[PDB]
RNA sequence: CAUUGGUGAGCAGCGAAGGAUUUGGUGGAUUACUAGCUAAUAGCAAUCUAUUUCAAAGAAUUCAAACUUGGGGGAAUGCCUUGUUGA
């Protein structure tokens, strides 16, 4: 432990990633285990891609894409020390942010880095997608929340919503 | 450096070469490390060298 | 005889934790890995406590009275120690990662930063007897939301300032009645609050953050509340604050940055007094003397320790140690100093008493494998894997000569002629032994005959033959000097790893891969003894091992062995957790010493806790670098397969406990062992043991004093030796009048002659009675000069100690006396005018 | 009765003495309080880990224990103590000589029942006070009211009613008003136990003839009756986990479980605790759990758990029988032999009359374990001969342990009572070994010893033969036959060369183990009862029959010390690790410490119970002793390890009635100067001379390579502006006229005043004292600051001061150093004015003294020339 | 003739209400024993949450922030930098 949990969009599968590197994908209702990885490493968060078949794990320095059975498919060398992972379902983009202060969008279908944006605010403290319009909200140590899209090198909006880190 | 570390320092020494070094006369205490003691008080140049 | 105790640890002055000055300011307490070392700078003496944590020390404190020392490891395990008696009073487990511990300036209470809680306990009375639960809790405070970085006591012991990773500093009152006086939280820092301090008047509170901001807090009108009246900033380009300390009386602020440079500031003005750099590695800890004059900094990466006298801009102390690097050690012929060879390529000369490095030599490019003195002692030789053997002159500290092979061979072992005219080196890739002439530097010849790499070499001091061993399962005795060149090979059952030569030069012992120490007669070339050692050796299971320690054959042999100068004992060590001392004539193990009890080292435990084992594997093997908050900690620079020869970051595996070299002290009953943590020095100096010789009922301490009163000095002295009590020998020794010393000296029995000479050598070196001790030596040598000659090896250590006293202290006195005499004559005699 | 070397530390091996334990809850967790003689211990119910012990021993044994949240109430004699975290918070002293028997705490009322049927009520002074302190009233139950009080219970939802249970019947008292609310109908059988049920108004009562009654206090009538013929109830407890179960403990050691709903017996646990020690003294279900904690007088505390039923339906019918979960324990009878297992003080081996061998841990109680007696299969292949009914090995009279070969093969030997062989054990596996050593002469084993190498085991028989076996293979190797009577001791030195033996015939044999030869034989006046050998010093002591301890040196085979003073048989004795002390216990209830160097008794103790065994820790920090009563081991702390102990002999006559300082403390301080004519260095570090001479060069090395950066706007007087301590020469203040170069009066330094004072008084002793004390920087500054202008008074005075110092012959190395600094700083001044009479005369007088101290050079040269020649040729 | 090759048939000897081999589960140890929860100078442990809000303090032109990249060659369109045009 501790364990970071992510449910699938349809709620049928559960993805748990332990900090010391225990990652398990299961159908919690039927009590069936799809995959179980004992990566001897520091894992921060995991997410499901378009369905339960593929999931991504943010490990010590690189993000890895895994299969339904747990076979490693890709090592995302471009995503460095990602601490948050999000997937935009209708756009097929995987979003990462971490200590580098860089927001990267990756197309899982084609496997091409759609865009990499410089946040210029140090490590990213929080991240959340707006399901209505797929705009990413990032919180920073300066207490500002910035709204981002892959097609703009600068934040769409900046909101001062705290006096310390968000 | 990297290749030596990788081979666990079982390398073959580089070919020997010659260089010239300049020695400045100074009290031998100065060459030592800094603490409340000294080993030798002689000079750093021999009488022949002076 | 075989009563050795751990005395001090050389080679390391700082590993991690916080270094504390004594209240008097005259002693510096520095954590050295698993133990605490105390350096007395004024008296130039040092000692390391015998007690030992199971992990590295994290926080230490010594109370103002100087009587109680509390040290805490990385798990929260604490040990309370009686500083004066050097004994452990109690062991306490706080069940958390205690970041800091501090005694109150009264001494009644001490506080603990254990996670997000501040724990205040009552100090046990040092005079009281040990009891089951000496500590009594006073209070536990839970206001912080994240781990406490540090804490500070007020000068009156009434308030505590704590700083946490919550970007906050908070104040507490030691007395519940005064809780309303101080219940404030200080906010506004962008990063972790590294330190918070009171002013001398205690009306101003300063807080410092990691980002590099200092805030001044005052109780003022906007009705009154704490406010930030002023804000100061360290405009460090990228360096972050790593440690901070404040001296209220002198208003001195010392800040250590991660870039390796520290600044001294004067508060509240924020005037930059000085700015220096100790290196490129972070300054992990900073401490201040009580007077405020000395500042002590420590860097963990290279193990540097630095005391800075900021007033005069001088260095009282400037030292750097070694971890996992020492490959060899060598005693000076007088035993005063010890030299070490390290994988860094640096040779360092350490003073045994002081505990500090006198000189450092950095000529070698690669690891230095061996070091050795000439019989004279003025000169030193060292071999290195860079392919060179270098001779060093200690009078002028110059590399006066360098020997090199024609075909670029790494050298792993070395040997020097007792005449100091021939030097021989061996290698693990050539199978030959190179020989050079010291005066000329030319390669005399290459001895051949081994079918395997040469593992070790040694010249005999008297007959001057050369004995070499190899992994070829054989030993060859070379008669290099003389008109005829002869080689006598001796076969051994297994690969020879170490070799030691008797001071007599008549026998040679070899440690093999089977775990055997076999002794051979050189002249007759036949075995005379054998010692089995596999069962004695303690080898621990590594965390990565998939096989038990019992079935493990990783190191059940000794890679280094040395004789005692009497010729009757062998001290052995290897890549294992035991230093075994054997008695040669009887082939028995006198005693075994455990090298380390640190679970941070890999080979310490024979059995590993099954709780750590899991379906994934051992929890220890999981790498948690990504958790670390600083990028430098997270970075992985490890080469995939390296085993040795690089920095610790390169290995990726835990350090393994091992002993690289062992030697006996030429001048004392002590031995030094180079290991991973440092140079362990075991000595018999304490001598609390009651070891009588030839007692009878009539012999008693009272009867000894009665003999002195009756003026029977010879009988009094002999009876003192039979009891073998130092205090009684000292009492009798100083009560003998000068007139009757020659009478007593001529009549001392030959059996007790080695004991008196040993006592004089130890007593004289630190005593003030220079003339009294010299009179005794003159009487003893004159009376029994012939006897000492007939038995050189029985009196060797005692004689060497006496010569050390005559040369290192007695000469220095007369040398200062005699130049005054000549300086006198010149001033009076010559003409001074105009 | 107070020792000057040792003090009690605690008692090991004790878990419960038989007093019913108390269960308290802190939050969700549970803890158990058990009584251990005059102290109690608190265990964590989840792990049975020791948490706290009472800080001090009570004056009298504890009779009752009750725990509520953090606070614990312990009753002893006529006093009730209140403890928190093992530390007494308040002591309640009752005003009657009657001893307390039972203890009940509900709300703010503390009820204590004395043996005279008097109930004392205490009340909280404040409603928010933690514990009751104030004395409220006293209620006494008379014989017409009821019989002897059996227990005090409080039922839930009762306002200020105390349910007093007596042998005759139950009584309901109102503590607030002190009036009898209700009296129960008389019961035919004597009530022995009472327990409030989890149901309202019902209390379970247990009689002396195996009857359990569910008495309803509200209705005043019986509700049920369980019958247990030919059994005596000792404990009762209800299950609160939603299953209507009732546990009945009996004095016979059996624990029965009933199902109240079904009217059936679930199971019976037979002989969980010994009948001979009181059976099941206490058995309590943990609140809301399937776990039941049981205790008895056999020094054991067990837990049992009810597993979930194996049936998917009808789980209430198919009830799994209770399963043992965990336990803690120790000896049931006093230990007979003890020993230290390792060089550290971690583990001890103990053997008791209960036929069990235990390994006890000083560091943590949970590590204590019982050594297994399961036998290894015979190597030959034949069937081992023994009774099918398994029984423990007989009592252990002697034990011998080594650690040179731990983990390789057997490393313990034990001797048993009236048994003709010795058994081996293995410390690493904690099990009996596979070898058995026989005397081979039809005699019982009286002595066991092991060689330090761990390869040999020596067995001494009652018929006088010493057999020697090999521990790895268990094969007899050698047999010595010198004694004709029983051999009561065997020992072998560290070198495995000289072996020593002693027997009841009174002779001491000295053998050569290597060559198997008789080195000598020594006969003592009286039979020898025991031996202890000190391997480091090669001294061994013999407890003789005439009430003496005789110390003998094995090397020379002569008695060196003989100790007298014991008035009865010496049960045991041991050597201190440093070989300097012997502590011996005798049957006259005294433990004496003897100082071998002086051969006198330095300390003495009087123990209530005779100490059977005495053992030092190899570290020397602890002393362990076992006594004729008590199941534990008494651990003492050696105060000699933290301060010096006087070796003055103890007063004998004073000790019976209860039933030169440097030499006394074993230290000597060197004289300041042995003789006036002898040259003596200064009493200080030897580096001071070298630092003073080479101060500048040492300091140039000290300076940093690069100049520190500093702020341009810096206070000029920052060093002086220090809020206030520094004692440097710079921080000197003047002490209270024409101008003078050296110093105007009222504004001159301390050093200059002393120099001027000395010149007039013709004595610079005061100034020389302060020169030696001055720091090296201060000394250089003062000499440099001396007046160097005509008439050169201060330079002349300084030379005179140093010349006087050389006459003393003390601190001469420093006076030489001060003179060298004078020439360094003012040599040109002296050279220019060498003809001046004042300077010349001062210099000449210095030379006359200085000329005498050349004898040191002659001694120094001689010693090297001979020492170099002696060591070389 | 030898098997220290396999598979069996039987003795001598050992031998107390049987003996041998294998195996699932749980418990205690595997570091040195100061008790549970919380919003913690005290409460709770049956929780309150029907006082849980106010007040005070708290915002660096650091308005800097990939120390984080396998090598060679490029980079239309992107992105970064610099200038420039019109508002």
């Amino acid at each position: 432990g501790p364990y970071h949990i992510k449910y699938a969009k349809n709620g049928t599968h559960l993805l748990i990633t332990g900090r010391k590197g225990h990652v398990a994908s299961m159908d919690w209702r039927k009590g069936q285990l799809r995959a179980e990885l004992f990566l001897n490493e520091t894992c921060h968060s995991a997410t499901y891609l378009q369905n339960e078949q593929y999931f991504a794990v943010a490990q010590k320095k690189y993000t890895f894409i895994y299969d339904h059975e747990g076979t490693e498919l890709h090592r995302l060398k471009q995503h460095i020390e990602a601490r948050h992972l999000d997937f935009l379902p209708y756009h097929y983009l995987l979003v990462t942010a971490g200590e580098t202060g860089w927001l990267k969008y990756h197309d899982v279908s084609t496997g091409q880095l759609v865009s990499e944006l410089r946040t210029k605010a140090g490590p990213t403290m929080a991240m959340a997608q707006n399901p209505w319009n797929a705009v990413m909200h990032l919180g920073h140590s300066n207490g500002t929340v910035s709204l981002w899209s892959p097609s703009m090198p600068e934040p769409l909006v900046k909101l001062l919503s705290a006096r310390g880190p968000v | 450096y990297k290749l030596d570390v990788l081979s666990s320092v079982h390398f073959v020494p580089k070919p020997a070469s010659t260089s010239l070094e300049i020695r400045v006369e100074t009290p031998t205490i100065s060459m030592e490390d800094a603490q409340p003691l000294y080993m030798s008080n002689a000079s750093s140049l021999a009488p022949q060298e002076i | 005889k075989s009563d050795f105790k751990f005395s001090n640890l050389l080679g390391t002055v700082y590993r991690q934790g916080n270094i504390t000055f004594s209240d008097d300011g005259k002693q510096l307490l520095s954590p050295v890995g698993n133990r605490v070392s105390v350096f007395d700078l004024i008296n130039n003496k040092s000692f390391t406590f015998e007690y030992e944590h199971r992990k590295n020390i994290a926080a230490i404190d010594l109370n103002k009275q100087g009587t109680l020392l509390i040290s805490i490891d990385e798990d929260g395990r604490a040990i309370l120690v009686n500083f004066k008696a050097r004994n452990v009073l109690h062991h306490f487990n706080f069940k958390e990662k205690c970041s800091a511990v501090k005694f109150s300036p009264d001494g009644r209470l001490f506080a603990l930063a254990s996670g997000r809680f501040l724990q205040i306990w009552k100090t046990p009375d040092v005079n009281k007897d040990r009891q089951f639960a000496p500590f009594v809790r006073h209070r536990v405070h839970a206001g912080h939301f994240q781990d406490i970085t540090s804490l500070t006591w007020s000068q009156d012991s009434r308030f505590i300032l704590t700083t946490s990773k919550d970007l906050s500093a908070k104040i507490w009152s030691v007395d519940s009645e005064e809780k309303n006086l101080a219940a404030t939280t200080f906010n506004g820092h962008r990063d972790y609050v590294m330190g918070a301090f009171f002013s001398h008047d205690q009306e101003k509170i300063y807080t410092v953050s990691k980002d590099g901001a200092v805030f001044v807090w005052e109780f003022t009108k906007r009705k009154y509340s704490w406010r930030i009246t002023k804000k100061h900033f360290f405009y460090a380009n990228q360096a972050k604050v790593k440690c901070v300390t404040f001296h209220p009386a002198t208003r001195l602020l010392a800040v250590g940055f991660t870039s390796g440079e520290f600044r001294l500031y004067d508060l509240p003005d924020f005037t930059l007094i000085q700015q220096l750099s100790m290196g490129q590695n972070p300054v992990n800890t900073v401490s201040v003397n009580q007077t405020g004059e000395w500042l002590a900094f420590g860097s963990s990466k290279l193990g540097q320790l630095l005391v800075y006298e900021w007033q005069s801009e001088s260095y009282i102390l400037k030292q750097q140690g070694h971890f996992d690097s020492t490959n060899s050690l060598a005693y000076s012929p007088d035993g005063s100093r010890v030299v070490t060879a390290s994988e860094d390529g640096k040779i360092k000369v350490w003073d045994i008493t002081s505990g500090f490095c006198l000189a450092t030599f950095e000529e070698h490019t690669s690891s230095v494998t061996a070091v050795q003195f000439a019989k004279r002692g003025q000169v030193m030789f060292s071999s290195s894997l860079d392919g060179t053997v270098r001779a060093w002159d200690l009078i002028r500290y110059r590399n006066f000569r360098t020997f090199t092979g024609t075909e670029r061979i790494q050298f792993n072992c070395l040997a020097v002629d007792p005449s100091g005219e021939v030097v021989c080196a061996g290698s693990l890739d050539n199978f030959d032994i190179h020989v050079w002439s010291v005066q000329t530097g030319q390669l005399l010849d290459a001895l051949s005959g081994h079918e395997g790499p040469v593992s070790c070499l040694s010249f005999s001091q008297e007959n001057s033959v050369l004995a070499s061993a190899s992994w070829d399962k054989t030993i060859r005795i070379w008669s290099i000097f003389g008109r005829s060149q002869q080689v006598e090979p001796i076969e051994v059952y297994s690969d020879v790893l170490a070799l030691s030569m008797r001071p007599d030069g008549k026998e040679v012992a070899v440690s093999t891969l089977k775990g055997q120490i076999s002794i051979f007669n050189i002249e007759d070339a036949k075995q005379v003894g054998n010692i089995d050692c596999r069962k004695d050796i303690i080898s621990g299971r590594f965390n990565q091992d998939r096989f038990t320690a019992k079935n493990s054959e990783r190191s059940k042999f000794f890679t280094t062995i040395h004789y005692s100068f009497d010729g009757m004992a062998i001290v052995a060590g290897g890549n294992n957790n035991s230093i075994c001392l054997y008695d040669v004539p009887n082939e028995v193990l006198l005693k075994r010493f455990i090298v380390s009890r640190n679970m941070a080292l890999n080979g310490t435990l024979e059995f590993l806790n099954s709780k750590k084992m899991t379906e994934a594997g051992s929890l220890d093997l999981i790498d948690d670098a990504g958790e670390n908050s600083d990028l430098e900690d997270r970075i992985d620079n490890s080469l995939p397969g390296s085993q040795r020869g690089g920095d610790l970051s390169t290995r990726k595996m835990r350090p393994e406990v091992r002993v690289t070299s062992v030697q006996f002290s030429p001048t004392a009953n002590a031995f030094a062992a180079a290991s991973t943590e440092g140079l362990l020095i075991y000595s018999t100096n304490d001598t609390i043991l009651f070891d009588p010789f030839d007692l009878d009922v009539d012999v008693t301490p009272h009867s000894t004093v009665e003999a002195l009163r009756e003026k029977q000095f010879l009988n009094a002295l002999v009876m003192a030796f039979r009891l073998n009590e130092e205090y009684l020998i000292n009492k009798v020794y100083e009560a003998i009048p000068i007139k009757e010393i020659p009478l007593v000296a001529s009549n001392i029995p030959a059996i007790y002659l080695p004991r008196i000479l040993k006592f004089i050598g130890d007593f004289a070196i630190e005593s003030q009675h220079i003339e009294f001790n010299l009179i005794w030596i003159k009487a003893l040598l004159s009376a029994s000069g012939g006897y000492i000659n007939e038995h050189k090896y029985l009196f060797s250590t005692a004689m060497r100690s006496i010569q050390r006293f005559i040369v290192r202290v007695a000469k220095e006195v007369v040398n200062t006396t005699t130049d005054n005499k000549y300086t006198y004559r010149f001033l009076v005699s010559t003409d001074g005018s105009m | 009765k107070n020792s000057k070397i040792f003090s009690p530390f605690r008692i090991i091996g004790n878990v419960s003495n038989g007093v019913p334990f108390a269960t308290g809850t802190l939050g969700s967790t549970f803890y158990i309080v058990t009584c251990v003689g005059k102290t109690f211990q608190i265990y964590d119910a989840n792990t049975l880990h020791l948490l706290f012990v009472s800080e001090k021993e009570t004056p009298s044994s504890i009779v009752a224990l009750s725990a509520h949240f953090h606070y614990v109430y312990a009753a002893y004699e006529n006093k009730v103590g209140i403890y928190k975290r093992g530390i007494e918070e308040h002591l309640l002293e009752l005003e009657t000589d009657a001893n307390v028997e039972h203890l009940c705490i509900f709300g703010d009322y503390l009820c204590a029942s004395t043996d005279d049927n008097s109930i004392f009520i205490y009340k909280k002074s404040d409603p928010q006070d933690k514990y009751p302190s104030e004395f409220y009233t006293k209620l006494t139950v008379t014989e017409i009211q009821g019989g002897e009080i059996v227990s005090l219970q409080h039922l839930a939802t009762y306002l200020n009613k105390l349910t007093v249970v007596t042998k005759s019947n139950v009584l309901l008292f109102n503590v607030r008003t002190g009036k009898l609310v209700f009296t129960s109908n008389e019961f035919p059988d004597q009530i022995t136990t009472a327990e409030p049920a989890p149901v309202l108004d019902i209390i379970a009562l247990g009689t002396v003839t195996g009857e359990v009654i569910m008495f309803n206090m509200r209705k005043g009538k019986r509700i049920r009756t369980i019958k247990i013929p030919q059994s005596r109830i000792s404990s009762l407890s209800f299950r609160t986990d939603g299953s209507s179960h009732l546990s009945v403990g009996t004095s016979s050691g059996d624990l029965i479980f009933y199902d109240l709903d079904r009217r059936s017996r679930i199971h019976v646990l037979k002989n969980i605790h010994r009948e001979s020690y009181g059976g099941v003294t206490q058995a309590t279900f943990l609140n809301g759990q399937p776990i039941i904690v049981t205790s008895g007088g056999d020094n054991s505390l067990k837990e049992y758990v009810f597993d979930p039923s194996l049936s998917q339906g009808s789980g209430d019918v198919v009830v799994q029988p209770p399963r043992y979960l965990r336990s803690r324990g120790g000896h049931s009878q006093p230990p007979s032999y003890i020993a230290f297992a390792d060089s550290q003080s971690h583990f001890m081996l103990s053997a008791s009359k209960d036929r069990s061998l235990w390994s006890f841990s000083l560091r943590k109680d949970a590590q204590s374990q019982e050594m297994s007696q399961r036998l290894h299969k015979k190597q030959d292949g034949g069937r081992v001969g023994g009774s099918t009914i398994k029984s423990k090995f007989p009592e252990i009279v002697a034990l011998a342990i080594e650690n040179a070969r731990i983990g390789e093969w057997e490393n313990i030997i034990t001797a048993h009572k009236d048994e003709k062989f010795a058994r081996t054990w293995d410390m690493r596996n904690k099990r009996v070994g596979r070898w058995t050593f026989d005397t081979t002469d039809d005699g019982f084993v009286k002595s066991v010893a092991m060689s330090q190498c761990g390869n040999f085991g020596f067995i001494g028989s009652s018929n006088g033969s010493i057999t020697i076996y090999n521990m790895q293979s268990g094969i007899l190797r050698k047999k010595y036959k010198l004694h004709k009577r029983a051999v009561t001791g065997i020992s072998l030195d560290g070198m495995n060369r000289k072996m020593v033996s002693c027997g009841l015939d009174g002779i001491v044999g000295f053998y050569d183990f290597n060559k198997s030869t008789l080195l000598g034989k020594l006969k003592l006046d009286a039979p020898i009862t025991a031996m202890v050998y000190h391997r480091s010093s090669d001294l061994f002591a013999l407890a003789l029959d005439d009430l003496s301890i005789v110390v003998i040196d094995a090397v020379t085979q002569r008695v060196v010390r003989q100790l007298w003073g014991h008035s009865n048989r010496i049960t045991a004795f041991d050597f201190s690790p440093e070989g300097r002390w012997i502590v011996s216990a005798s049957l006259d209830s005294t433990i004496r410490t003897w100082d071998l160097p002086t051969g006198g008794c330095i300390d003495g103790i009087i123990v209530d119970n005779v100490a059977t065994n005495v053992k030092f820790s190899p570290n020397g920090d602890l002393l362990a002793t076992t006594h004729v009563t008590g199941n534990g081991i008494c651990i003492w702390t050696n105060r000699a390890q933290f301060k010096t102990v006087s070796t003055r002999t103890i007063d004998e006559s004073e000790f019976a009635r209860m039933a030169l300082n440097d030499i006394d403390f074993n230290t000597y301080t060197s004289l300041e100067q042995i003789d006036k004519e002898l040259l003596t260095l200064s009493i200080g570090p030897r580096s001071k001379m070298n630092t003073l001479l080479h101060l500048d060069v040492i300091r140039k090395r000290s300076k940093p390579k690069e100049a520190p950066k500093k702020s341009e706007k810096l206070p000029f007087f920052l060093q002086l502006s220090g809020e206030k301590v520094r004692e440097g020469i710079a921080h000197e203040t003047p002490e209270e006229n024409k101008f003078k170069v050296t110093g105007r009066l009222g504004f001159e330094s301390h050093f200059t005043k002393q120099l001027r004072e000395g010149s007039q008084s013709k004595d610079y002793s005061s100034l020389l004292a302060t020169l030696i004390n001055f720091s090296p920087a201060a000394v250089d500054l003062e000499i440099r600051s001396l007046n160097s202008f005509e008439p050169f008074d201060e330079i002349v005075w300084f030379i005179d001061a140093l010349t006087q110092g050389l006459k003393s012959n003390k601190n001469f190395e420093l006076y030489e150093t001060f003179m060298s600094l004078l020439f360094k700083a003012h040599g040109d001044v002296i050279h220019a004015n060498n003809k001046n009479q004042d300077i010349a005369s001062a210099l000449q007088n210095w030379e006359d003294v200085h000329k005498k101290e050349d004898r040191l050079d002659d001694l120094v040269k001689f010693c090297m020339g001979v020492a170099a020649f002696v060591t070389t040729a």
